[PDB]
């Protein structure tokens, strides 16, 4: 099994509300020390939001005010967007990185088709 | 779908020289990460090299790094690899794979989601 769940598209509604899931199994000795989703535009993707040391992070513009990203249940890092726009569709990436104390490091990333329809 | 078509593979000697293409079905070639396994006699299936979307990265296993190298055509569905110098060591059955993953994961076959039936490769001393 992949180590993030992530389906390969996913389907909106124009103006409204979509989830793009990201989960995976927490492993024990493992931290999360960061989330990244990341939009493609057009040959290279762009960070759209973080989260680090310091919080949650939207870093594009065109997200402020419509971004989520679940952080309940730890495994759970899917995100959320508001009123839809037909320029949100695209891939997204889920990316995902892991460290020990010691150091070592991990990281998984994930892309889904975002698709958008009136 | 998408259903992975290898092509390419023989009988050379060492020190020789063999290209193996992967031609992909569908319309979402261009989305997935595209990667190259090989298996030998008696032994458990192994990374040998991946490609992002993109084309902006490529990652190789040690042993072969200088010697194979993968590329992709979007436009014409297909991946390669151009496999030169090659060693007794490299014999074996060679698989194109496609995955989701974007810039990490791709030494991974669990992060891969469709397999090509593969194409067989022997190399003599």
């Amino acid at each position: 099994r992949p180590i993030l769940e992530v389906p390969e598209s996913v389907t909106g509604p124009w103006k409204g509300d979509v989830n793009l899931p990201c989960t995976y199994d927490p492993l024990q000795g493992y931290t999360q020390v960061l989330v990244k989703w990341l939009v493609q535009r057009g040959s290279d993707p762009v960070t759209i939001f973080l989260r680090d040391s310091s919080g949650d992070h939207i870093q594009q513009a065109k997200y402020q005010g419509r971004l989520h990203v679940s952080h309940k249940v730890p495994g759970d890092v899917s995100l959320q967007l508001s009123t839809l726009e037909m320029d949100d569709r695209s891939h997204y990436t889920c990316e995902v990185t892991w460290q020990t104390p010691d150091g070592n490091q991990v990281v998984r990333d994930k892309i889904t088709e975002l698709r958008v329809q009136k | 779908q998408v259903q992975l078509v290898e092509s390419g593979g023989g009988l050379v000697q060492a020190g020789g020289s063999l290209r193996l293409s992967c031609a992909a079905s569908g319309r979402t070639f261009s989305s997935y990460g595209m990667g190259w396994f090989r298996q030998a006699p008696g032994k458990e299936r192994e990374f040998v090299a991946a490609i992002r979307w993109n084309g902006g990265s490529t990652y190789y296993a040690d042993s072969v790094k200088g010697r194979f190298t993968i590329s992709r055509d979007n436009a014409k569905n297909t991946v390669y690899l151009q496999m030169n110098s090659l060693k007794p060591e490299d014999t074996a059955v060679y698989y194109c794979a496609a995955g989701r993953w974007d810039k990490y994961g791709s030494s991974f076959q669990d992060e891969y989601d469709y397999w090509g039936q593969g194409t067989q490769v022997t190399v003599s001393s």
